[PDB]
C-alpha cells in the first residue's frame, strides 16, 4: 500500500511524473517521492528489528 | 503544439499544472478552449489560487 501514497505529489507513478511534469521541478518532485518511501522503508525496518 | 511551445508568435504562453515542453507528447480525451480579452492591467490573474 505505500506504493500508492502520492507523498504530496500529483502521481503515484514515478514515469507519470517523467513524462508528465517539466524536468527542472520534476527532479525535486522525484526526490520527494524517493525520499518519502525510503522513510517509509527506514520505518519498516525499525519494526523489523 | 509547435506553434505554441516551439513558436511564439502569441506574446506570453505558459502552463502550469502541465509541462509545457512536453505537450505534444500527453494524449487526452477533450480540451475546454475559453477564449476572451483582458486589458494588460489585469492579465496576472488567470492563475490558480
Amino acid at each position: 500500500k505505500q506504493l500508492s501514497s502520492k507523498f504530496g505529489a500529483i502521481s503515484s507513478v514515478l514515469n507519470d511524473i517523467f513524462s508528465r511534469l517539466d524536468p527542472p521541478e520534476a527532479e525535486v518532485q522525484i526526490d520527494r517521492l524517493i525520499t518519502g518511501r525510503l522513510q517509509s522503508l527506514q520505518t519498516y525496518v525499525t519494526q523489523q528489528l | 503544439y509547435s506553434v505554441l511551445y516551439n513558436l511564439a508568435p502569441f506574446f506570453t504562453f505558459k502552463c502550469y499544472g502541465v509541462s509545457p515542453t512536453k505537450l505534444n507528447d500527453l494524449c487526452f480525451t477533450n480540451v475546454y478552449a475559453d477564449s476572451f480579452v483582458i486589458r494588460g492591467d489585469e492579465v496576472r490573474q488567470i492563475a490558480p489560487g
